DNA sequence: TCGCCAGAGGACAGCGAGTCAGCAA
RNA sequence: UGCUGACU
């Protein structure tokens, strides 16, 4: 369930191995990975 | 703290510890604590007439 | 970008006077009278609001 | 940053405005003797051009 | 106009406005007029200039078999960018937002329709696809044209952008205005290296730079020979050819020798060396064999036929016309006009030779013009189209020379055979910057033509579209005379804005009011109007003596001889037409009238330029009050007051718009530049372009290399009003700080500065860097099976929890050296490679763009990862004020050890008061008081230069402001010592000043090497910082270290640390090459003499063995005596 | 839009009303913390169109 | 009547250190 | 390796 948001459509595309990297509902060629809930620790200094 | 737009989310846990304002200003308890010596003003002569 | 939480030189907390400052300026008050009515006495605090440029409102306009 | 006294400024012409400087580390124990005796920074008090002092407060 | 609605004093109530974030209805219009010369030039180059370029394009006739074929290009058309072929879906358009995400060129399609004929009765029009030409951003062939700021935000663009640049591989090349000599104007020059051109040449000559419709340029030199004769030098394809004049004059005009003579002696009809030298030109080389126009054309044709590469079936008379059309006076269509222009350039060499005229300095802007992006683009397009024709017909002639009758079947298969050319040649000129051309385009420079436009700040970016480079060759010159800042660049180039090192005086910048001309007009009714005004045509009846008459020129074409008592009135009438927009005189024609006296002043005459590349600048035309535009040469003969009360009755023909018109856009952002010394305003201009600020609003989209961002910028409380005309608060650059000018620490001396520690811990000047790395994984492989897919084989112990199943770090994860960074998977074999993170700095991944192949068919091979690196002010970082007072941060002084004031305050910057006495930056002492008064009264004062006189001082004004707030006039408040608790005896000068943070940090400039890599030719340290790399000791250091008498420190440094080997030698032969090992008791045996008892090892450098080897290479022998 | 490190900074400079005299200093390397030395707060917010 | 004082141009070779980066061939 | 920037 690796999601990628389109560049201007903003549709969640899930891509894999061996498949092209175009976007559904459009045809753009740039897609940003999505932020999942993972724990990271930062210091307030 | 922040500003959000639809679909944007913040989710975090903050831990607060004890400390003095010497190792970081965030732990300092006063805006300012300065002092000033009391001024002294003396009229050596009677000032008058505008 | 966003209002600093504490004045840099002193540390006085000015991060809660942004919306109040904007509201007193919409009511017709000068920046001097407005900064006075908020409790910002020494000019180190007054520069913290007087010269703030809210660029979080221009970044919060490009797509999600 | 490599911190240096201000008496040694005029000797190098350093100005603390972004002034990268190199530091070499002798590795022989026979170049250390010469860094101590000859190249030391107090044998360098007088400029060799006219013998007038080089180190001083500023 | 266009400078009205300029703010009278700056304001602060625009921030804190209820409409701050609402994108506006139309773009700003003052920011738009900055890149206007870059866009309006390209708009012509690509639509109206391309037709003209292809119109010249002589039809390329050549021989096939026993046939002659003609190919002409009827039209060429460049199309906006678009998805390649239809193989893609849902949007034909292609917006510059991508090709920055992906790394690609914004390129449009160039296609022409050629027309091939066989003798002119058999013909067919084929439409070939030439190639791809890059496109500017808002250039009429781009998809972001006509978009309001709100629609420009839904495509990921700046909402305030003015493109004027190209995106070549997503890098935004910014081709900048180079300086050319002039166009269509004869410049008389005294260059002593000219007498080496031949046996009797002198150091005199008029040069002309000819440009036709912005597609062709050529340089022709008329030289004076000592005999009184004049020669003509022309260059064709980078070869210089010398033709005596007379051969040229007789060819161009079918006129008698006496009529040619009566023309070259027009103003000096009493001189007798001239009358005699003209006759020698006409008779000595032309009555020698050729006396009719055709015989001259025939002789000239035979000598030059070989190097003009003309068609073999061309008569010699036709090959002569080819030379005159393509090499001499490109600008003029007629041959009669070309004659009159060559005659005025000669009449001028005779005056320079007889010392009746002053040499024109080629380095004065009077005799200079700019080369815009459209002139370079078309002049390359035209040359490449001609080259395409030549190559297609090379292929044609070379294939078969076979019965074209049926060969009309593969004619298109033939033209396409060489139509595969025009694309990559064009990208080289843009990606690399250097020019590969058979003719250098009449340019004189072949590198640095296009440069990277970097958005470190919006003051670095805006200065790339106002830069003017004198030339890249002048960076290598003993004499420094093209670096002089002459008084003729008043209002056209900024005095202060020049790089302050190796590029000084060579890279200048335009003032704010200056502008390049880019419009093209008819200029056909002008020659007929000049005659109504009083001019008499070149044909005759001047009505005076040819010496009491001015030679009128209009764009290279000599209209001719306005009388001497009618020249002033004519110039004034023409100036009134351009000002009031009457007749059809372009609003920007330069009516120049260089008067004539008996003195050796510049050659007299009424010129009238209207060409599309001159610099102009507005000035309030007095006596009409109508905002005229004057040029660099027209400004030398007119008085232009600056302030009123400087205007007089007879004097002061014009007046300047604003007093600070002379200064650049950046130099207008420096506060109170009038009270600082000038070398300081030159460093401020160069330091405002290295500042960490707010560079842009569109992150997540740029995918640059480095991008420095300041977290919480503020707007200066004291700033010039021009800062508010071009809203520069959309992009702030620094922060206001409470500075005290006190000597308190012992760590703030000699240019170093102190920063309070609590201010630094409360967010003062925090920042970040965005490192975007484009991982295209077509590397690590060649054209085989896809070894490239980001991916993790399941369960790899190497990427247990650092990657997320597509071999890409998590968005938000922290990266450290040695952490997994990506994992490819060779699909066929089925093997993964973790590729670890090797930077020795901590960052957080903030976005990852997955990119396709431009046809939406790519296969997970290319990605772009953006890391975020927090760069807060450490010790060793460089800060600066707006007055050239740069200094490193030496301490972070505890907040309880700082000297507190009687008001409770505590400075956050400590600035040693000893930088003032020698640097004389009195503008900082005024900015402190102005900013303190602003922060106190809630106001916003302006620091515009030249607004405060001696009578009304700035210190008086701001001290009254302060004293009106309960503080003291002179700006000094008395502090206490935060360490002893006692009121210091001196009262300190404290205030509010605007600090910028510079991009140079100790974190980027620190190196330590112990042992590591080595150059393998010499076996010495490698020599870089990104690679480990050693620091070079140097010959100066080697010569200063053996003045100490320390021979063993030298031995250590140069020998035991860099290179030290044990090369062994044959002791008897004394040769290092001779000892050779054996085949395994491994005994080196000398080859030259077979003994092994003579070999002995010697400790010798490695570069010495390399030296002995490279000497042997030359047969030289180094015989060395071992002891 | 606010970064993670910048959010952490902004959160450090917010004053808490706990009195520090009822608490104690976390021992060096006491990452976990206990009722004796730490206070935990949670910000969880999401923006939606109404 | 050409050798040496004069006389000419032509050719070459030098042009401060040391750093950091990017982009591209 | 070169061209562009940049630092003292
Ligand atoms: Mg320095
Ligand atoms: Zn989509
Ligand atoms: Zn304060
Ligand atoms: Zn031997």
């Amino acid at each position: 369930p690796m999601i990628y948001i389109c560049g201007e459509c903003h549709t969640e595309n899930e891509i894999k191995s061996r498949d092209p990297i175009r976007c559904r509902e459009c045809g753009y060629r740039i897609m940003y990975k999505k932020r999942t809930k993972r724990l990271v620790v930062f210091d307030a200094r | 703290i922040a500003q959000l737009r639809p679909g944007q989310e913040i989710d975090l846990l903050m831990h607060c510890v004890k400390g003095i304002g010497k190792d970081h200003a965030k732990f300092s308890p006063v805006a300012t604590a300065s002092y000033r010596l009391l001024p002294d003003i003396t009229l050596l002569e009677p000032v008058e007439g505008e | 970008m966003i209002i600093p939480v504490r004045c840099f030189t002193c540390g006085k907390i000015v991060g809660n006077k942004w919306e109040a400052y904007l509201g007193l300026l919409q009511a017709e008050y000068t920046e001097g009278d407005a900064l006075d009515a908020l409790g910002l006495k020494r000019y180190c605090c007054r520069r913290m609001l007087l010269a703030h440029v809210d660029l979080i409102e221009k970044l919060l306009n490009y797509a999600p | 940053v490599l911190r240096l006294h201000y008496a040694n400024c005029k000797a190098y012409n350093a100005d603390f405005d972004g002034d990268e400087m190199n530091a070499h580390f002798p590795q022989s124990e026979l170049g250390r003797a010469e860094a101590y005796v000859l190249a030391c920074t107090d044998q360098q008090y007088l400029v060799p051009k006219d013998g007038q002092p080089l180190a001083g407060l500023i | 106009s266009r400078w009205r609605n300029l703010p009278s004093g700056p304001s602060l109530k625009h921030l804190t406005d209820p409409s701050y974030g609402i994108p506006r209805e139309q773009q700003k219009a003052a920011l738009q007029e900055l890149t206007r010369a870059h866009v309006e030039s390209f708009n012509y180059a690509v639509h109206e200039g391309l037709g003209l370029a292809v119109q010249a394009i002589p039809p390329f006739e050549f021989a096939f078999k026993d046939e002659r074929i003609s190919f002409t290009i009827l039209d060429a058309v460049i199309s906006p960018p678009t998805v390649p072929k239809g193989t893609i879906c849902k949007e034909a358009n292609v917006y510059p937002a991508e090709c920055r995400g992906r790394r690609s060129t914004y390129r449009g399609k160039l296609t022409a329709d050629i027309n091939w004929a066989v003798n002119g009765i058999s013909k067919g029009i084929i439409k070939q696809f030439l190639g791809y030409v890059p496109i500017m951003v808002k250039s009429k062939l781009c998809n972001l044209r006509n978009l309001p700021p709100q629609a420009l935000i839904e495509h990921h663009e700046e909402a305030e952008e003015m493109g004027g640049y190209f995106i070549i591989n997503g890098i935004e090349k910014v081709i900048r205005m180079l300086i050319m000599p002039r166009r269509n104007f004869p410049i008389a020059m005294i260059r002593p290296k000219w007498k080496t051109r031949g046996p009797g040449y002198t150091q005199y000559g008029v040069s002309m730079h000819c440009v036709r419709e912005e597609h062709s340029a050529v340089n022709m030199n008329l030289h004076y020979l000592e005999n009184g004769t004049v020669m003509l030098n022309f260059i064709y394809r980078k070869e210089l050819f010398f033709l005596p004049l007379g051969f040229a004059l007789k060819a161009l005009v079918s006129f008698s020798d006496y009529q040619i003579f009566q023309e070259l002696i027009k103003g000096k009809e009493d001189d007798s060396f001239l009358r005699n030298s003209v006759s020698q030109m006409l008779r000595i080389v032309m009555e020698e064999g050729c006396s009719t126009q055709k015989q001259v054309l025939n002789y000239l044709g035979e000598c030059f036929r070989v190097k003009l590469n003309v068609p073999d079936w061309y008569p010699n008379e036709q090959a002569a016309e080819f030379l005159f059309n393509q090499c001499i006076c490109i600008h003029l269509k007629s041959n009669t006009e070309k004659f009159y222009m060559l005659c005025l350039m000669t009449r001028k060499l005779f005056a320079l030779a007889k010392g009746e005229c002053m040499e024109d300095n080629p380095d004065s802007l009077v005799n200079q013009e700019v080369l815009t992006p459209g002139q370079l683009f078309l002049m390359f397009l035209k040359e490449k189209l001609e080259g395409w024709l030549v190559s297609i017909k090379i292929a044609f002639d070379k294939k078969a020379q076979k019965t074209s009758v049926s060969m009309n079947t593969d004619n298109l298969m033939r033209i396409f055979t060489m139509g595969i050319d025009l694309t990559k040649p064009f990208e080289y000129l843009f990606a690399t910057g250097n020019l590969r051309s058979k003719t250098g385009l009449g340019l004189l420079q072949d590198s640095g033509l296009c440069v990277v436009a970097d958005k470190l700040n919006f003051i670095r970016y805006l200065s790339h579209f106002r830069c003017v480079h004198r030339g890249a060759d002048f960076a290598k010159m003993r004499t420094t005379t093209v670096r002089r800042l002459l008084p003729e660049s008043w209002g056209f180039l900024c005095p202060v804005h020049t790089p302050d090192g190796e590029p000084c005086g060579l890279m200048n910048h335009l003032t704010a009011v200056c502008e390049v001309v880019t419009q093209f007009v008819y200029t056909a009714s002008i020659p007929a109007l000049l005659c109504n005004l009083g001019v008499t045509p070149i044909d005759g009846a001047p009505h005076r003596s040819y010496s009491e008459c001015y030679p009128v020129l209009l764009d290279g074409v000599m209209v001719g001889w306005v009388d001497k008592d009618l020249a002033p009135g004519i110039a004034d009438s023409l100036r009134h037409f351009k000002v009031l927009r009457e007749k059809r005189i372009p609003p920007w024609m330069e009516v120049v009238l260089i008067p004539m006296t008996g003195k050796p002043s510049l050659y007299p005459g009424l010129f009238l330029f209207t060409t599309p590349c001159r610099l102009v600048r507005p000035v309030q035309n007095l006596a009409l009050g109508k905002e005229e535009l004057i040029g660099t040469m027209e400004q030398i003969f007119m008085n232009v007051a600056i302030f009123e009360d400087e205007v007089f009755a007879g004097v002061t023909t014009h007046q300047e718009l604003f007093p600070h018109s002379l200064l650049s856009v950046i130099a207008n952002f420096i506060p109170f530049s009038d009270h600082n010394q000038s070398p300081r305003n030159m460093y401020q201009c160069q330091m405002g372009k290295q500042t960490m600020g707010f560079p842009l609003l569109t992150y997540q989209d740029r995918s640059d290399n480095k991008l420095y961002r300041l977290q919480t910028p503020q707007s200066p409380l004291v700033r010039p009003s021009m800062y508010d005309y071009y809203d520069m608060d959309n992009y702030p650059i620094g922060t206001n700080a409470i500075v005290a000018v006190i000597s308190y620490t012992g760590y703030d001396m000699e240019d170093a500065m102190i920063v309070n520690k609590a201010s630094w811990e409360r967010g003062f000047a925090h920042g970040s860097v965005y490192k975007s790395e484009f991982i295209d994984l077509s590397e690590k492989i060649k054209q085989g099976d896809s070894s490239l897919v980001f991916g993790i084989k399941p369960g790899d112990p190497r990427v247990l929890q650092k990657l997320d199943d597509d071999g890409l770090p998590f968005i938000g994860a922290k990266l450290q050296y040695g952490d997994p960074y990506y994992s490819y998977l060779n699909l066929n074999t089925g093997e993964s490679f973790v590729m670890y993170y090797k930077s020795k700095e901590n960052c957080v991944v903030d976005n990852i763009k997955v990119c396709s192949n431009d046809t939406g068919s790519g296969k997970f091979k290319c990605v772009c990862i953006t890391m975020r690196v927090p760069r807060n002010p450490t010790i060793g970082d460089k800060f600066a004020s707006r007055h050239g007072q740069k200094g490193i941060l030496s301490r972070l002084w505890p907040a309880e050890d700082m000297p507190f004031t009687e008001s409770g305050m505590v400075p956050d910057i400590l600035f040693n008061p000893h930088g003032f006495p020698s640097r004389m930056t009195i503008g900082m002492l005024i900015e402190s008081m102005a900013g303190k008064s602003a922060a106190l009264h809630g106001l916003c004062h302006d620091a515009t230069p030249f607004i405060f006189s001696e009578e009304n001082s700035a210190l008086e004004y701001f001290g009254e402001m302060l004293k009106a707030a309960g503080y003291n006039f002179y700006g000094t408040e008395r502090l206490y010592s935060g360490i002893s608790g006692l009121e210091l005896e001196a009262d300190i000068f404290i205030g509010v000043v605007y600090y910028q943070r510079l991009r140079h940090m100790v974190s980027d400039k620190f190196q330590v090497r112990t042992t590591g890599a080595r150059d393998r030719v010499t076996n010495q340290p490698i020599g870089g910082r990104n690679v480990q790399g050693g620091i070079r000791f140097g010959e100066m250091e080697r010569d200063a270290l053996l003045a100490h008498g320390t021979s063993f420190l030298l031995h250590d440094r140069l020998f035991n640390c860099s290179d030290r080997s044990v090369a062994h030698v044959c002791v008897k032969c004394g040769s290092l090459l001779s000892p050779l090992l054996e085949k395994p008791n491994r005994k080196y045996n000398c080859t030259l003499c077979s003994r092994s008892d003579t070999i002995d090892t010697v400790s010798v450098p490695y570069v010495f063995r390399y030296f002995v080897a490279e000497l042997a290479a030359m047969n030289i022998k180094v015989k060395l005596d071992v002891v | 839009i606010v970064q993670d490190e910048i959010l952490a900074h902004r959160l450090g400079l917010i004053p808490i009303h706990a009195d520090p005299r009822l608490f104690e200093y976390r021992n060096q390397g006491d990452e976990e913390g206990t009722e004796i030395d730490t206070l935990q707060f949670r910000l969880q917010v999401r923006c939606t169109r109404n």
